[PDB]
């Protein structure tokens, strides 16, 4: 794995050795590569997982993560240079370096082998994340922004660390090579249910939990652009990549232990999306419907089937590209009239026709139209559903209804109508911005020309 | 460019429905005086349009002439 | 004759 | 009664505005200023070069893989001769005659 | 913007009812707040609860499509009557007498439909008749077993 | 004579029908030009900035803004926890978990105890 | 399609209109021709007027703006403002 | 339709049930009752590939007229003899139904007259 | 009730839009063009009946049953022109309206496409910008303390001078662009 | 020359939509006629209804007891 941690890790006097006018294009362009380079994780197996060294290997899990853990980097950075171009040079460095340091941690965080060094770089993505939102963000609920995903991420998480530890201490290993082959059952006991919380309960805040999620229409809202896309496109991911890892050691007590949490999930895909009606922060709005997407990652992987993880790792990757594309759609009209209420600047595609047919694009993998891997995981979760109880459906297909009204009144609102009047600023898209957006929307299309790479480890 | 307008005194309310319409406000005391307004919708080549069964007839008679050329033409073309 | 100058943002970006 | 005099004078006045504005609309002769720039070709790359690809992917890409293109068996009657066999398929049975 | 212009807490004395009318650009006759039940509502108006389609539309509004002036104060729902969305617009039937038609027409024609449906129409003949034991190896039948023979005569 | 309008909730009553529309007081006379010279205030105050031709940007409608921090973050420093909001608070969110979670239990355990005693047809499923 | 009004076309027009209508004389009539004032007309009369110009032009002219039309050419005026004639 | 409202209406002891019908036997009444003959094989109308509800006992007609309409193509106006053959023994399938519910209607009437005689004697 | 330069409607402008809807209602109801113009009359009688009726209390009172009357008789569906709001065709072309001020980023090479008409574009640009704050002191110089009263405007005054508040009039959108 | 619009009158037609349109609605009535005529019991019926009281006991064997 070290072929990508220590081309990450030359991205820092990369960009400290840069020219002052050349920061953007000198990180971009060796991300770019970086990324490019993150293909070679496609030598998988169908019985072997790719097994590098004692400390990294790549299933089909990890491997799509970390592609688009290392391609949305270069994104991160097209859409964080316009608003930092007043900033101080060491501040603008310090913002890439934290980027630069988010995707170190992030990439050994998918890959480790081991599972301490896993909850060692999954807790070491707080700090560049918690400083990126509340040094960049913009207002000032960015620092209570910044005290609760700390504070809610702690609290699941210290209690895993002792459960993990636990495991050092009765298995005799933290490896999971090593625990696929020497997993004991979990039987029914007091103690196995506090296991079962403490192994999960971290995850369940990442991903977020509905009743957990309070930190997420804060930390994504006020975060930056750069600090939004990773937090909605990789690091609710963390949480669901960490669940796949950890059921293996919960079980049979799973199949009791998810009960409420699968309540809370499918209702709370009703409420968050029934949110998103009634959302007048349109960044707010994209940031309750991950709550809403991340709701069917955490029934797919508590109902544990086959069909379950293929739909869930298909979702988290789409709902990776989508989200992190609509936040840049979003700021990209808030770097214009500089508000994010959704009703302020109406009409835009009279003013912005291309634009336009970004947001067209984004609402309809949103919605999960048919071929998009957005369908493809959303439809794979479905029918595992249905088979775990077929009475689902109904909370299922309800969701598609409501993820289907609030997705295009998101697009009736800001592009159709009635352009504001008072609102003359309304420049023509740039190409650094319509770029971005196809950086986004081009290779979310293309998956689905292939998406058994995108369909995890069990496949 | 400019468009000629028609007279305005040719718009005539005598021989249409209007006249009627005239007649029995006059048996109560009233008067119409919106009826060559109106006028032009019951004159000229507007006037005396077809009834329902005349609309769906409409062609009958040259299909039904064809229909006995065509009858008769495969009368004598059996023998 | 009579062509109008048609409104429309700028479609060169 | 209809208009105050103020309001006839802006009318007015902001009707002579208009006009001037939308007489101010039409184009000149010279305008738009533009920069300075085989009768049967939709027969031939739309039809014929699109039957020449698909007939070579069909032929010799799908129909060399199994069960790609499974066509239905075609309909044997009564009296038929087979192409693959000679075999003649025999009449049916003679009908008690109806009418 | 500034402190003194956002929203704040329920208005209990009249003179603070007073300066939170004026916040809000409106007259404190007019001014009602939402009542204080601990909802989360605050000083913020409690408007009248109508639809924007409701609005004159051949008024010079500020904001055409939404039917609204630049600093009238917005309802809370606002977002839910716009034009797209809920109408409380007087209809030309009443409400309780178009749910009572909608309902009995809807009850009736379910009523009849399970009503036909236990008295069916149909015609005067015998079951439809199949040769070789009702097709018996067409349907599936497995050539192993033998079926009954289902004989069928002429009439 | 005539049917009576009865107004609902998402049927309005007309203008036409409104008895306090034919209101010709004083008072209501002074209140309806009071709300026409706050609507004439607001109407100025906008269009000389909407007219400005140095003006380039958003003229900032402070209604809007108070409408959208009225929305969102003034609820929590309005919230007393009362009768009423704890009675909806727990119908509302602990409610509808209690009713799905023993509807997908009595499912769940009917279809297990049916598939345990060979009863559920589960001739052709494989996939899950 | 839709062929462009003038000033002439939408005087001409409403002046015919105005003809054909009993309460006015065809000879005392002009533009200029108060409908109160000069012609000696109703309000009821001024209502129907700018219906029959509704009906005539196609379009709906509203209230406030209806009972504030007293002369044919401030029904021509306004015909022209809400057509944009004379581009 | 009068048998509906004659069933419905009336009595439905003596009108027949069309979802359990015949109820009597069928030599109830008939010396020598012969079988319908089925003409076309049930080879044949497997490899002429009939729909299901198709293969009754004139389905050797439907075989002669999907061969004409096979064999005239493109004149597709060409086989209106076939079709009305297969049309009229279609017909007379459907009077034999008609005749086989007269006589089931028929003999509810005698079972009905045997037990009011049976109750007006004994 | 909601008028920008009125704070209300009077007696009269009442009966007057109660006269015009009803009359338009009763063309929905009465789709032939003799018919309609039979029961118009027949209205126009009605009307005509209580017109001479000093006391305010009475016509107050028949103006209201007339209202009832109305509400009663009204079509469903009546008749609405196409680009009148609820028609067919309202607002129909608001897609097309671009504003003016989006000529201001249009690119160089399409401006000099159309010269004349951008060289044109600019005096009114320079007459709006002279313009403004002579209109803006006379405004502050006519309007009382307190603010206006109504939302009517002034005209121009002087010889040379525009009136306040004239550029989004004059350069709004065609209806048909 | 296309069509100039007319104010309060007939319009002008072309000779050629007149044309078009009697053709059409003359092949409309012939080819109504000439199905009626060809075969005439798609509308009032293919094959006669039997009468089920004319048919006797004997050919559907009720035995007289
Ligand atoms: C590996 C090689 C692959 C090669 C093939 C490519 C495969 C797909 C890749 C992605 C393609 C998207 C690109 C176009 C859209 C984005 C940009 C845009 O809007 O431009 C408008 C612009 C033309 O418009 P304009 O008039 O100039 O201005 C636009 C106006 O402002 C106003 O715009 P507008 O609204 O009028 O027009 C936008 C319109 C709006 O129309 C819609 O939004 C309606 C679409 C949905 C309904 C119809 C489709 C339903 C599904 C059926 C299709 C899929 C299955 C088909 C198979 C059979 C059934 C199974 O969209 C389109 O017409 C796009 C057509 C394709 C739509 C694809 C589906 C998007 C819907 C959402 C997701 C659905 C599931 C995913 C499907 C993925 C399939 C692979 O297009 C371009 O200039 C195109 C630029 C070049 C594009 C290159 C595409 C490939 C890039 C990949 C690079 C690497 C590999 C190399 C391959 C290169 C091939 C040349
Ligand atoms: C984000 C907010 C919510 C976070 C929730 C986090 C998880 C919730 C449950 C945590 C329980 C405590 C850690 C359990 C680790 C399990 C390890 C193990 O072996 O357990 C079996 C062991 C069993 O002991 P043993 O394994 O030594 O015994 C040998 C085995 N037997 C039993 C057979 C003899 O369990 C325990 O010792 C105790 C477990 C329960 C601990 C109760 C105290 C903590 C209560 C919950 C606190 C949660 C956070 C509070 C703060 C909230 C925010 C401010
Ligand atoms: C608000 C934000 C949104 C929510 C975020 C997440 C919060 C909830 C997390 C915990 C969810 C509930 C706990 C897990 C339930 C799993 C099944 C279970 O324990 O059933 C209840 C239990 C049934 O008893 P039984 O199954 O016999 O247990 C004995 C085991 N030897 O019943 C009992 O024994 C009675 C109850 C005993 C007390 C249990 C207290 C500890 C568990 C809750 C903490
Ligand atoms: C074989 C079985 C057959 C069964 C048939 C009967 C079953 C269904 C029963 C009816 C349920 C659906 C009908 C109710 C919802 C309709 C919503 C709608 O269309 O709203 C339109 C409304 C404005 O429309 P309108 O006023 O007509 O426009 C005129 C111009 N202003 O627009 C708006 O107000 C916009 C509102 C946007 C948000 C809508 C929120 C409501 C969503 C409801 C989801 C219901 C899901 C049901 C799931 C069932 C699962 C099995
Ligand atoms: C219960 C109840 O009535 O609580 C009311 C009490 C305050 O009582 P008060 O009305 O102020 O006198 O209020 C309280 O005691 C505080 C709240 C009581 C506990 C509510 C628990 C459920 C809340 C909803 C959770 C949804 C998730
Ligand atoms: C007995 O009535 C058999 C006919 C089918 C049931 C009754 C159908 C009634 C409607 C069809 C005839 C309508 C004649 C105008």
């Amino acid at each position: 794995m070290l072929k990508y941690i220590i081309p990450t890790m030359m991205l820092m006097p990369l960009t400290w050795l840069s020219k002052n006018s050349m920061i953007w294009i000198n990180t971009t362009l060796h991300s770019l590569l970086i990324s490019l380079t993150s293909l070679l994780l496609l030598n998988q197996f169908g019985d072997n997982s790719l097994n590098f060294s004692l400390t990294f290997f790549s299933d089909s899990l990890s491997t799509p993560l970390l592609i688009l853990t290392m391609w949305l980097l270069p994104l991160m950075l097209m859409a964080s240079q316009h608003h930092l171009s007043k900033e101080n040079l060491a501040r603008k460095k310090l913002f890439i370096s934290m980027l630069i340091l988010l995707q170190l941690f992030l990439i050994m965080t998918f890959t480790a082998t081991e599972l301490i060094f896993f909850y060692i770089m999954f807790e070491a993505t707080l700090v560049p994340t918690l400083i990126i939102i509340t040094r960049w963000g913009n207002q000032t609920e960015r620092l209570n922004a910044g005290l609760y995903f700390l504070f809610y991420t702690l609290a699941g998480s210290l209690p895993l660390l002792v459960a993990l530890i636990y495991i050092q201490n009765t298995m005799g290993s933290l490896n999971f090579l090593i625990l696929q082959y020497w997993v004991q059952p979990m039987p029914n006991s007091w103690s196995n249910t506090f296991m079962w919380l403490a192994c999960m309960m971290a995850f369940m805040v990442k991903m977020p939990l509905y009743g957990l999620h309070l930190w997420l229409p804060k930390a994504h809202v006020e975060a930056p652009i750069a600090g939004s896309m990773v937090l909605a496109a990789i690091l609710l991911k963390l949480g669901g990549y960490g669940m796949m890892r950890i059921t293996l050691l919960l079980n049979p007590i799973t199949d009791f232990m998810a009960y409420p949490f699968i309540m809370l999930s499918l209702w709370g895909m009703i409420m968050t999306s029934s949110i998103c009606l009634r959302q007048t922060d349109l960044k707010s709005l994209i940031a309750y419907s991950s709550v809403s997407h991340m709701a069917l990652v955490i029934v797919a992987i508590l109902i544990q089937t086959p069909w379950s993880y293929m739909g869930a790792t298909a979702l988290m990757i789409a709902h990776g590209l989508t989200s992190s594309m609509l936040f840049c759609l979003a700021n990209s009209n808030y770097e214009r009239v500089h508000s994010r209420t959704m009703i302020l600047a109406r009409g835009l595609q009279t003013l912005l026709p291309l634009m336009a047919a970004w947001w067209l694009l984004a609402s309809l993998t949103n919605l999960a139209l048919p071929p998009s891997i957005n369908l493809i995981g959303e439809l794979f979760v479905v029918m595992s559903t249905f088979s775990w109880s077929n009475i689902t459906i109904i909370l299922m297909g309800l969701n598609m209804v409501i993820t289907a009204l609030y997705s295009l009144y998101m697009l009736i609102t800001t592009q159709r109508g009635k352009h504001t009047h008072h609102i003359n600023n309304i420049l023509p898209s740039f190409t650094r911005e319509n770029a971005l957006m196809s950086l986004h929307m081009l290779p979310l299309l293309l998956l689905s020309l292939n998406p058994k790479i995108i369909l995890g480890p069990l496949y | 460019s400019k468009m000629e307008l028609p007279d305005y005194k040719q718009w005539k309310i005598e021989g249409t429905p209007l006249e009627t319409v005239q007649e029995k406000l006059a048996a109560r005391g009233l008067r119409d005086p919106w009826g060559r307004n109106e006028a032009w919708r019951y004159m000229g080549g507007f006037a005396n349009n077809v009834s329902f069964v005349g609309a769906l007839l409409k062609g009958f008679k040259w299909g039904f002439a064809a229909f006995v050329v065509a009858v008769g033409a495969e009368y004598y073309l059996e023998s | 004759g009579k062509r109008l100058f048609i409104i429309k943002p700028s479609g060169f970006y | 009664s209809g208009y105050t005099p103020d309001e006839k004078l802006r009318l007015q006045q902001l009707r002579e505005l208009r006009r001037r504005w939308l007489k101010d609309q039409e184009l000149s002769p010279r305008e738009p200023v533009l920069p300075p720039r085989r009768h049967s070709i939709f027969a031939f790359t739309h039809v014929l070069i699109p039957v020449w690809i698909i007939h070579y992917y069909l032929k010799y890409h799908v129909t060399t893989k199994p069960y790609t293109i499974v066509e239905k068996k075609p309909r044997i009657f009564p009296g038929d001769t087979i192409l693959e066999t000679g075999e003649v398929i025999p009449p049916m049975k003679e009908f008690p005659d109806q009418h | 913007i500034t402190k003194d212009m956002l929203p704040g807490p329920y208005p209990k004395t009249p003179e603070e009812r007073a300066a939170a009318a004026k916040k809000y650009n409106m007259r404190v006759e007019d001014y009602e707040p939402y009542p204080d039940d601990g909802m989360g509502y605050g000083d913020y108006p409690k408007l009248p609860d109508r639809s924007q389609q409701e609005r004159d539309p051949w008024y010079d509004w500020d904001h055409p499509d939404l039917r609204l002036n630049w600093g009238e104060p917005m309802h809370w729902d606002l977002d839910m009557y716009i034009r797209n969305r809920v109408d409380t617009s007087p209809t030309p039937v009443n409400w309780n007498l178009m749910c009572k038609h909608l309902f009995g027409f809807v009850a009736f024609m379910l009523f009849m439909f399970w009503v036909g449906e236990t008295y069916p129409t149909y015609q005067p003949v015998g079951p439809k008749q199949y040769p070789y034991n009702n097709l018996y190896l067409e349907r599936g039948g497995d050539p192993n077993k033998e079926p009954e023979p289902v004989v069928h005569y002429e009439i | 004579s005539f049917p009576k309008y009865e107004p609902s909730r998402l049927a309005s009553l007309p203008t036409t029908l409104d008895p306090a529309e034919y209101d010709i007081s004083s008072e209501t006379r002074k209140a309806q030009a009071e709300r026409l010279a706050i609507r004439s205030r607001l109407k100025r105050e906008y269009q000389l900035q909407y007219n400005d031709p140095s003006r380039r940007g958003v003229v900032e409608d402070p209604a809007l803004i108070r409408w959208t921090c009225a929305r969102s973050a003034n609820v929590y420093p309005n919230f007393r926890p009362n009768t009423k909001t704890s009675l909806l608070g727990a119908l509302f969110g602990i409610g509808p978990l209690i009713f799905w979670y023993y509807v997908f239990k009595t499912d769940r355990d009917r279809k297990e105890k049916l598939i345990q005693e060979g009863k559920l047809d589960r001739t052709f499923n494989i996939s899950y | 399609d839709a062929p462009p009004l003038t000033l002439e076309g939408i005087k001409d027009r409403v002046l015919y209109v105005l003809k054909l209508y009993d309460k006015i004389d065809p000879e005392k009539l002009s533009v200029n021709s108060h409908f109160m004032k000069d012609l000696g007309l109703d309000s009821l009369d001024q209502v129907e007027i700018i219906m029959a110009m509704e009906d005539e032009f196609g379009f709906e002219i509203p209230d406030i703006d209806a009972e504030k039309l007293m002369c044919p050419q401030e029904i021509v005026d306004y015909i022209a403002d809400k057509k944009d004639v004379y581009e | 339709g009068a048998h509906l409202a004659r069933r419905y209406l009336g009595d439905a002891s003596v009108e027949p049930e069309p979802l359990r019908m015949p109820t009597f036997p069928p030599d109830y009444g008939f010396p020598e009752r012969k079988e319908r003959e089925m003409v076309a094989t049930q080879q044949e109308m497997n490899d002429a590939q009939l729909v299901l509800q198709q293969r009754d006992y004139c389905a050797h007609y439907l075989i002669r007229f999907l061969k004409c309409k096979r064999d005239s193509f493109p004149n597709f106006l060409a086989c209106k003899h076939e079709q009305h053959d297969w049309d009229y023994c279609e017909h007379l399938d459907y009077v034999k139904r008609m005749k086989e519910f007269e006589r089931e209607r028929r003999l509810l009437q005698r079972k009905k007259r045997r037990e009011q005689r049976e109750a007006d004697m004994a | 009730a909601f008028l920008p330069s009125a704070a209300y409607l009077t007696h009269q402008q009442k009966v007057l839009q109660l006269y015009k809807r009803a009359l338009r209602h009763l063309e929905s109801r009465c789709v032939h063009r003799d018919k309609y113009r039979y029961f118009a009359c027949l209205l126009r009688a009605r009307f005509d009946e209580h017109k001479n009726e000093k006391d305010m209390v009475k016509a107050t009172q028949l103006l209201r049953e007339a209202e009832k009357e109305f509400w009663h008789g009204q079509h469903p569906q009546p008749y609405i022109f196409p680009e009148s709001p609820g028609g067919t065709s309202y607002e129909r072309y608001e897609c097309y309206k671009v504003p003016e001020w989006c000529l201001d980023d249009w690119h160089p090479s399409e401006k000099a496409m159309y010269p004349d008409y951008f060289a044109k574009r600019e005096q009114w640009k320079k007459l709006r910008r002279e313009s403004w704050e002579r209109e803006v002191k006379q405004l502050q110089e006519e309007t009382p303390v307190g603010g206006p009263r109504t939302e009517a405007l002034p005209p121009a005054r002087k010889q040379g001078d525009l009136p306040p508040l004239w550029w989004h009039i004059v350069t709004r959108p065609r209806e048909r662009p | 020359a296309h069509i100039e619009p007319r104010y309060r009158q007939f319009p002008q037609l072309t000779r050629s939509q007149v044309i078009q349109a009697e053709f059409f609605s003359a092949t409309m009535w012939f080819w109504i006629l000439w199905r009626f005529w060809h075969d005439s019991d798609a509308v009032l019926g293919h094959f006669p209804y039997p009468d089920p009281s004319q048919w006797t006991d004997e050919e559907l064997g009720i035995p007289p007891d």
